[PDB]
């Protein structure tokens, strides 16, 4: 609600799509980059 | 089968560059302390920090740019990008210095992952994990310097700037503040890192110098194939060299490659519990019995009492540019000079 | 092997030994806390670093009651 | 002026820890001489 | 097909007018003290 | 594919030695 | 001086008139020891990485070594192909003589290069001097780290052997 | 056949001499508190609690009796001055008595587990073999120290059935043991907030008595049984001492930076307190209110109490000490008696100097006299040829106030320069250099001690981490690799 | 692919003989056109110094830092 | 007593490891004897 | 006084360096 | 005042003589384990 806690959850939705796209990009490279048994 | 072991199979497969679980940590934090550093060097400034120029703009050069530590009125602030000082601007981010604890903290976070990356490694492979525990020996350096130094000080401003001639104050720093050389934690690690260089200097030149004839050229390095399972060096010849040269010598060539783990590593490791005691300054500084002495014998001298009035010219002629936050204005007529100097 | 009268008692304390819950289990579970803790550890440092400030709430040495 | 609780840091920090790296070859060389059953096992 | 030391040839001497350039601007421009 | 691999060093290094090439002739 | 105090008392006012940490040859010499220490406990934690299974958990790890034995105490190419990864393959020798011989060339160039740091220094060839090198377009000092070096070097040139001297500059 | 560095794994598949070699380690370290305490009881003076506290006897455990409700004595003393008839049980004596008798019980059930190492308790019952079900007890010896969490936040820290945590004011000048009430709000995580430690324990005894709750009943995945190998015995040691480090980075760190667990009044102050000038301002700040309602200046300056210049001294930094020098603090100059007072400097023109005071980095430090704007007005010169600023060009005198220096001007050259150096020092004070010897150098609080200890020990613990978790995982591994 | 053989190949000296150049003079438009003292604030020659503040400029707050720049960096 | 324990081992220390431990701890002593006597 | 614990360290020192050299546990072959 | 030299004397008199003492027994314990062949003996 200040200045800097408003600033702060922005930085953890921030730091929640960093880890978003590194992970949806690894799921679906994960499918298709698979190893034949 | 399932999600889980998809992914693990497709870190772990063969490529050029071993991903793993552990670059998920190394690979993000490792290319992005390198190139905050590669950028802070060459742009970034420390006019409004400590008053220098630290740049590749500025005319430094490669020994006299660094990144440099921020101001001291920051105090202990982590600097974030979005935080109270930088407010979600880059460019008043920069000229506080909230690129140095971005190489800081993201380097932190490198070593982490880098020593992840070596018990990764050895497990696959399956091999005793002593890499990742002599790797253990340059975290213990980086953390007990970069980190634990300046927390324990006033601020990030006594850290070491990244930068080759910031280092270089840094070690003059340490010695008229803080008498760093009487240490014994010094002389313990100094006593690593020349007897580290010793080892493999010996061992290198002792392998190298008891070779087997497996092949008639002169050139000696052709002479190997990887895969034999003969020895390539007479060890019972090197045995009875040192044991005559030097009067003593190794005899098993288990315990000399350990040996060569130890004597590098407890030196970093030794050298690490000393700065942690000058965070606190809990400095090794004065021999009470050698000041009690020259103090009522104005006759007495050593070397040692020759050391102190070194520091107190490193302590009062660099203190007027060193910290410009705290303005000390000398006059001309406090600064200890000797005579005619 | 000896018997002895607390032993008897804490016996089935210790009569499981390598039981497990097939499968992934409890796992999800688990993760969805260490991401909280995670979080809470991150708020409590900025809050003491005086990076995160909160209104009434001074990081100073304040008047404990006397 | 010393600190006289120095002499006790000091002998025995040679004394204590360097007696104790003699009693475990000591008993080292007992079992090496009580394994091999002559003259010296008893 | 290009010989590989064409290849070291061309970019090692491309190496020394990036160095000799960098020695060059230590007598000249910013940081020369001129 | 490993093209993601060299060019997020190398293209970087190519433009920082763009630029510390203009500051040798930049002057006062 | 032939002691230990004496030591820092050289290493200083070596400082002050020489500034042998801007001189090449002791950067080539620090480049030379802890590259060597690198490869000391690089090279051997990857022998005692690899060692092979002759013991118990019980006894000792080195009793594995007979010695004189003809056999390799350890899996060379398990090292090679851990650090092949730890990096990347092209960067390991798999050559083990001219793995032992680049533990000998890097600290011995080390400090040849070193010592004649020193001895070119001795002849007052000090090392480099970037003192008031950058400069603004009206013309004034813009300090660096260098300045800041300078200033240490300054108050121990001015504090060494604070009675000899007698004239403005120290010749010897 | 074992080396010297592994003589302690024949306890590894025995569980009825591990809890033997568990309680031996107890008995060591409960008889060395017992043992220290008494110690410091023979060599403790509650002659002046106000000019020769507890941190400056060099007294190290009891400001951690005295933080828990501790004050009165068998010897009719108190830390709060305040007499007592009879304190009962619980006294210094009494704790430092009481761990030693712990001590000798914890040895002698030492000697019972270590010669009745055969229990069926400890033996599989469906292999045979010496096991321990690690998962549940995890589950037990958490939800027990969920009880003794809550227990302590709800009785002995909020008076419920307890005497409460020391607390003080803001300045370190008066301070009590009282109950303290929980804050429940944003509040409690202000850690000078007494009643955020009330909040903590209360609140997090609750999560710790219900994850017992749930590590007992609910067994560990497949996965997770194997990945962290709960089998083996050492995934506990090698995870318990990363929870353990963990800690102790943080009671260095609010050591060192000041908490409401750390006051004071009992630990002696901060470094950041001489940094900023936290009790400069605090004492100007006193006199700035009594000289704005109607005083003369001596007046004012005597409304002071000792404690409060006694802070502003760099003698109590603990930042100034050394390693290798030792004993208490008062082993530094001698035991304070008297605030000598605040000199004032003031030159012939009449203005105010302030003296440049001495920071913590620098031993020596160049007497400096600066007046309100930063201009250097005064020194005591080095070079006493070319002279500018000396006092005898400026003509500074010096005037005190308060103290037993109350009304008293000295004008020469030798006595104003002899109060010039020690006033960069912080306060003026008279010290008893002779009843222990003291030698004239500064030595560390015992806030200073704490931090070093409890922070070398944290970072050699990281190894500690490595290696025996490096040991868990590789654990087939260790006699070698095979060559196949 | 082995490395030594794609620096060898014509088709990659074909692809990088353009953004070699391309992007070894956008680094040096990215000086010239003088972009780089704005995005970090680096000071420009002319402006180390100012004709009011003759001083080194020095940041002496911890939360208005934003603030204390803003002034020092308009003459 | 109970029964006796199947984890008695011994404890080794060769005369090599001997010399180490002595010079161990005597050039400890000679490095912190000078800051302990201060 | 003080110096007495300095050379009886030093000298201390000088006698396991000379039963380690002399007195050493010779490697043997089989 | 007491003698600062009786702190050496009391305390290497006690333990330089007793750890002596326990040198023999442990050896002569090595010995009857050496002897005896099993589990110990090594
Ligand atoms: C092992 C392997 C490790 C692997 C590497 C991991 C790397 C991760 C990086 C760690 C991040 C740590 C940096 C956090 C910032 C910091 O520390 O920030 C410091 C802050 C403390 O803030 C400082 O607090 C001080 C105390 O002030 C207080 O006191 C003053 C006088 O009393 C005034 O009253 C002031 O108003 C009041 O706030 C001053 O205010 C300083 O200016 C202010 O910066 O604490 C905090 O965030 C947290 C401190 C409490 C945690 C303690 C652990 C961390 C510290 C360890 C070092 C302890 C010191 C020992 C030295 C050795
Ligand atoms: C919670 C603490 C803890 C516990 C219970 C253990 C337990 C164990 N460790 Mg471990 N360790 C720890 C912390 C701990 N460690 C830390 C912090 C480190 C980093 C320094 C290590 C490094 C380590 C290594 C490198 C090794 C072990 C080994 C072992 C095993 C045998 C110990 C042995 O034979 O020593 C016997 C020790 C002696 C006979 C004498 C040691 C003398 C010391 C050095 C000085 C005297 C101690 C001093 C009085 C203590 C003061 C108290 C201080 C701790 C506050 C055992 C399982 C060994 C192992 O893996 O087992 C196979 C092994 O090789 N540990
Ligand atoms: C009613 C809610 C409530 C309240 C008011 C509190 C109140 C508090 N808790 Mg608590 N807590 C609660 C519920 C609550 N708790 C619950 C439910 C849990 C879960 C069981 C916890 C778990 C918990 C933990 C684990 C910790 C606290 C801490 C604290 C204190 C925070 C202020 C402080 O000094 O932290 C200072 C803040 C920190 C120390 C941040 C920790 C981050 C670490 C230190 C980072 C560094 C790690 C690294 C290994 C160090 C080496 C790196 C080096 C280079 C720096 C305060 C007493 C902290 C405490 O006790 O400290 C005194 C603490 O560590 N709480
Ligand atoms: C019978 C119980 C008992 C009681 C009431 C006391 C009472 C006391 N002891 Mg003592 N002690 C005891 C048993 C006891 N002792 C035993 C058995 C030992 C041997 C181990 C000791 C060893 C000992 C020492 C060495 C010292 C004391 C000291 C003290 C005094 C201050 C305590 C203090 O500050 O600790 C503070 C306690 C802590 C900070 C513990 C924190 C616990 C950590 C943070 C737990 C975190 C992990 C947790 C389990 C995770 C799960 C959390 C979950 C709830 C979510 C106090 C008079 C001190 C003193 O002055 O001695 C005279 C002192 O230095 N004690
Ligand atoms: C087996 C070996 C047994 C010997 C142990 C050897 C240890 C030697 C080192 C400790 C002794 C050195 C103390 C100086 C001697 C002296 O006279 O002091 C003497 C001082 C006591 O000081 C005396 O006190 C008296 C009243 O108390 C009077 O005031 C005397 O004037 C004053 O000198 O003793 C100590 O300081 C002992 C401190 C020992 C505890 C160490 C605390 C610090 C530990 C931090 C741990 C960090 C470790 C991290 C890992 C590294
Ligand atoms: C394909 C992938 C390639 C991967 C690239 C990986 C990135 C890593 C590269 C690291 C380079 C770091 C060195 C920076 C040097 C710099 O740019 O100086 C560039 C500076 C710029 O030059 C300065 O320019 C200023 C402009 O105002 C002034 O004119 C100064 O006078 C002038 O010296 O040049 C120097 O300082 C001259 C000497 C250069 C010496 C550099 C070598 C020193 C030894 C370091 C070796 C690093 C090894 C890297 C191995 C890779
Ligand atoms: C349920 C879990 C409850 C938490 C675990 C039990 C509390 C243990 C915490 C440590 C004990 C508290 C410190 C000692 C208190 C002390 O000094 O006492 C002393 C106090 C009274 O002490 C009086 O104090 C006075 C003022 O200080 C004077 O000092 C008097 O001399 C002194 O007599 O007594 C109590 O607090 C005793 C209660 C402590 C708890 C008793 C043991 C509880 C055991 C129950 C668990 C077993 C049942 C489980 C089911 C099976
Ligand atoms: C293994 C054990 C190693 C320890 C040996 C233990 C022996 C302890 C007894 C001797 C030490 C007690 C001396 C007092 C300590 C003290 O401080 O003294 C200290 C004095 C030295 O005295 C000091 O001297 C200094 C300058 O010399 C200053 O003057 C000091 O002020 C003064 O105190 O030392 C001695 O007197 C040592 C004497 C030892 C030799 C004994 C001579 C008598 C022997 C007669 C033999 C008869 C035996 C017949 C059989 C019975
Ligand atoms: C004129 C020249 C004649 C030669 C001069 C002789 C001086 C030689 C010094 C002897 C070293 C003795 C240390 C015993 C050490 C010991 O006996 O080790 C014996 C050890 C033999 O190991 P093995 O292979 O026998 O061990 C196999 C297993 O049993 C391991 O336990 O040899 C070495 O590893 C020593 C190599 C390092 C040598 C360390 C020397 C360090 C220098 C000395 C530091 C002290 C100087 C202090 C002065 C104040
Ligand atoms: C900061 C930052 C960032 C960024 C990052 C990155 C992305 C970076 C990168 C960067 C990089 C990564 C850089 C690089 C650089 C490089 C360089 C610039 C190099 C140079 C080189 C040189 C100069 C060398 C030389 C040489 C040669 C050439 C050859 C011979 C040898 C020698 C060595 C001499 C971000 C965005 C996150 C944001 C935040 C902050
Ligand atoms: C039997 C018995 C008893 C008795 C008991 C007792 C009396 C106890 C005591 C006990 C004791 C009295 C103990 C003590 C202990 C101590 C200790 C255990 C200590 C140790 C320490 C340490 C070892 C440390 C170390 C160090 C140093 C020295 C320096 C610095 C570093 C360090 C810290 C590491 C009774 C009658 C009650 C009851 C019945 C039975
Ligand atoms: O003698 Mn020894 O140090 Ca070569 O510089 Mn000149 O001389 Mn003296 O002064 Mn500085
Ligand atoms: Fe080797």
């Amino acid at each position: 609600m200040t200045a800097s806690l408003s600033n702060f959850i922005a930085s953890l939705i921030a730091g929640g799509v960093v880890v978003g796209v590194i992970a949806i990009a690894l799921i679906v490279i994960s499918k298709s980059d698979r190893i034949l048994r | 089968r399932g999600l889980f072991d998809l992914v693990d199979d497709w870190l772990k497969k063969d490529r050029f560059v071993f991903v793993g679980w552990s670059g998920l940590l190394l690979f993000p934090t490792a290319y992005l302390a390198a190139g905050g550093w590669m950028t802070g060097t060459t742009f970034v400034t420390s006019w409004y920090t400590h008053g220098l120029a630290s740049s590749y703009l500025e005319g430094c050069n490669f020994l006299t740019a660094a990144v440099s530590t921020p101001a001291n009125s920051v105090g202990h602030s982590l600097l974030l990008l979005w935080g109270p000082e930088a407010q979600g601007d880059f460019t008043r981010w920069c000229q506080i210095g909230g690129l140095w604890t971005f190489v800081a903290l993201h380097g932190a976070f490198g070593l982490i992952g880098f020593c992840l990356r070596q018990f990764e490694i050895a497990r696959l492979v399956g091999i005793r994990p002593y890499n990742a525990i002599a790797f253990s020996g340059p975290i213990a350096v980086f953390v007990s310097v970069f980190l634990l130094y300046p927390l324990g000080q006033a601020s990030w401003f006594f850290a070491p700037s990244f930068g080759v001639a910031a280092i270089f104050r840094f070690l003059l720093f340490l010695q008229g503040f803080h008498n760093w050389t009487l240490n014994p934690f010094h002389m313990m690690g100094v006593a690593g890192i020349l007897g580290g260089a010793l080892l493999c200097a010996i061992h290198g030149a002792t392998v190298e110098n008891t070779l087997f004839e497996d092949g008639d050229a002169a050139n000696t390095f052709r002479a190997f194939t990887p895969t034999q399972s003969e020895e390539t060096y007479s060890m019972v010849t090197a045995n009875r060299f040192w044991s005559q040269i030097f009067g003593v010598a190794f005899s098993n060539k288990r315990w000399l490659h350990f040996f060569m783990l130890f004597v590098p590593v407890t030196g970093l490791w030794t050298s690490s519990i000393g700065i942690v005691g000058l965070a606190l300054n809990l400095r090794a500084y004065d021999f009470v019995s050698q000041e009690l002495r020259a103090a009522e014998d104005p006759e007495f001298e050593t070397f040692y009492t020759k050391n102190h009035l070194l520091d107190e010219g490193i302590r009062a002629w660099m203190a007027a540019q060193d910290q410009p936050h705290e303005n000390f204005v000398f006059p001309e007529e406090v600064l200890p000079r000797g005579n005619a100097l | 092997a000896l018997r002895t009268r607390l032993g008897e008692i804490l016996r089935p304390l210790n009569a499981e030994y390598g039981k497990v819950a097939p499968g992934w289990g409890t796992t999800p579970i688990m993760g969805i806390v260490m991401l909280a803790f995670l979080i809470f550890l991150v708020i409590i440092l900025q809050i003491y670093n005086s990076s995160l400030i909160i209104e009434n709430v001074d990081v100073d040495w304040a008047n404990g009651i006397v | 002026e010393v600190q006289f609780g120095a002499y006790l840091a000091v002998l025995l920090g040679t004394f204590l820890p360097a007696l104790f790296l003699v009693n475990l070859f000591i008993q080292t060389e007992a079992r090496k001489a009580g394994k091999a059953g002559g003259q010296d096992s008893d | 097909r290009i010989p590989l030391w064409l290849v070291g040839l061309v970019g090692g001497l491309a190496v020394i007018t990036m160095l000799s350039l960098f020695f060059y601007g230590s007598y000249s421009g910013l940081g020369s003290s001129l | 594919f490993r093209w993601l691999a060299i060019h997020g060093l190398a293209i970087p290094t190519v433009f920082f030695l763009g630029g510390i090439t203009a500051m040798q002739f930049i002057q006062r | 001086p032939l002691g230990i105090s004496g030591t820092f008392n050289f290493m200083l006012v070596f400082q002050a008139e020489h500034n042998i940490l801007m001189h090449p040859f002791h950067m080539a010499g620090v480049a030379g020891v802890f590259g060597g220490s690198l490869f000391s406990a690089m090279h051997g934690s990857l022998v005692t990485s690899s060692l092979i299974r002759e013991t118990t958990e019980n006894e000792s790890t080195n009793y594995g070594y007979k010695f004189g034995q003809e056999e390799e105490t350890y899996n060379i190419v398990a090292a090679h192909g851990y650090f092949g990864r730890l990096i990347f393959q092209y960067a390991s020798f798999n050559n083990s003589r001219a793995l032992h011989f680049f533990l000998a060339l890097w600290p011995v160039v080390g400090i040849w290069i070193t010592s004649m740091g020193i001895s070119t220094m001795a002849f007052n060839l000090n090392g480099f001097n970037f003192n008031q090198s950058v400069v603004d377009s009206q013309g004034r000092v813009i300090n660096t780290w260098a300045d800041i070096l300078n200033r240490a070097n300054l108050g121990i040139e001015v504090m060494h052997e604070r009675n000899a001297h007698n004239f403005p500059l120290d010749l010897a | 056949a074992l080396p010297w560095y592994r003589v302690h794994t024949v306890v590894l598949n025995d569980p009825g001499r591990l809890i033997a070699v568990h309680l031996m380690h107890t008995a060591l370290v409960a008889g060395w508190a017992g043992s220290m305490a008494l110690y410091e009881l023979a060599v403790f003076d509650p002659s002046d609690p106000v000019l020769n506290p507890m941190w400056r006897q060099g007294m190290f455990v009891m400001p951690f009796m005295t933080r828990l409700g501790i004050t009165d004595s068998w010897g009719g003393w108190s830390i709060t001055g305040e007499s007592v008839s009879n304190p009962g049980i619980w006294s210094f004596e009494g704790v430092a008595l009481s761990h030693i008798i712990l001590s000798g019980m914890c040895f002698l059930a030492a000697i019972w587990h270590w010669v009745y190492w055969d229990l069926e308790l400890f033996r599989d019952p469906r292999t045979g073999e010496p096991a321990l079900d690690l998962p549940k007890i995890f589950g037990i010896h958490l939800f027990l120290s969920g009880l003794l969490c809550f227990g302590f936040g709800a009785f002995h820290v909020t008076g419920l059935f307890g005497p409460g945590i020391w607390v003080s004011d803001a300045y370190g000048i008066t301070g009590k043991v009282q109950p303290v009430a929980p804050a429940w709000g944003a509040d409690g995580f202000n850690p000078f907030n007494p009643g955020g430690i009330a909040a903590h324990h209360i609140a997090a005894g609750i999560f710790g008595i219900f994850a017992g709750i749930f590590h007992l009943t609910v067994r560990p995945p497949q996965r997770l049984y194997r990945a962290l190998r709960m089998g083996n015995i050492e995934t506990v040691l090698s995870s318990s001492i990363s929870a353990v480090f963990f800690a102790a980075f943080v009671t260095s760190g609010t050591m060192w930076y000041g908490a409401a667990a750390t006051p004071i009044e009992l630990f002696g102050p901060t470094r950041y307190q001489w940094d900023s000038g936290y009790f400069q301002q605090e004492i100007e700040r006193q006199v700035e209110t009594s000289v704005s309602e109607g005083l003369s200046e001596s007046q004012a300056w005597s409304r002071i109490p000792d404690k409060l210049a006694f802070y502003d001294y760099i003698g109590n930094n603990p930042a100034k000490g050394g390693l290798f020098r030792a004993g208490p603090m008062n082993k530094g100059d001698g035991i304070a008696e008297a605030w000598l007072g605040h000199p004032i400097f003031r030159d012939k023109e009449g203005r105010e100097l302030t003296v440049r005071r001495m920071p913590a980095f620098f031993e020596t430090f160049p007497v400096i006299l600066v007046d309100k704007d930063g201009i250097i007005r005064a020194d005591i010169p080095f070079r006493r040829a070319e002279s500018k600023y000396s006092i005898e060009q400026v003509g500074v005198t010096v005037d005190f106030y308060g103290g037993k220096l109350n009304g008293q001007t000295f004008k020469d050259a030798p006595t104003v320069k002899k109060f010039a150096r020690k006033a960069q020092l912080g306060e003026v004070f008279e010290f008893d250099r002779t009843s222990l010897e003291s030698d004239g150098v500064f030595r560390s609080s015992p806030r200073g001690w704490y931090t070093y200890g409890h922070a070398n020990f944290a970072l050699l613990f990281f190894f500690g981490h490595l290696w025996h978790g490096g040991r868990t995982i590789f654990r087939d591994v260790f006699t070698g690799i095979g060559a196949e | 692919r082995p490395f030594s053989d794609i620096i060898t190949s014509v088709r990659y000296w074909i692809i990088h003989s353009i953004t070699i150049p391309s992007l070894f003079v956008s680094g040096w438009l990215f000086i010239s056109t003088g972009l780089a003292y704005d995005v970090f604030g680096t000071p420009r020659p002319n402006e180390y110094f100012t004709q009011d503040r003759q001083q080194v400029p020095l940041v002496n707050d911890r939360f208005s830092a934003k603030q204390e720049l803003e002034d020092l960096t308009k003459g | 007593m109970t029964g006796p324990n199947p984890n008695k081992q011994a404890v080794e220390l060769n005369r090599t490891s001997l010399y180490w431990g002595l010079l161990l701890i005597f050039v400890l002593a000679v490095l912190f004897s000078s800051y302990f006597f201060n | 006084m003080e110096a007495l614990v300095y050379t009886f360290l030093l000298i201390g020192t000088l006698m396991v360096i000379f039963f380690a050299v002399f007195f050493r546990e010779t490697p043997r072959i089989l």
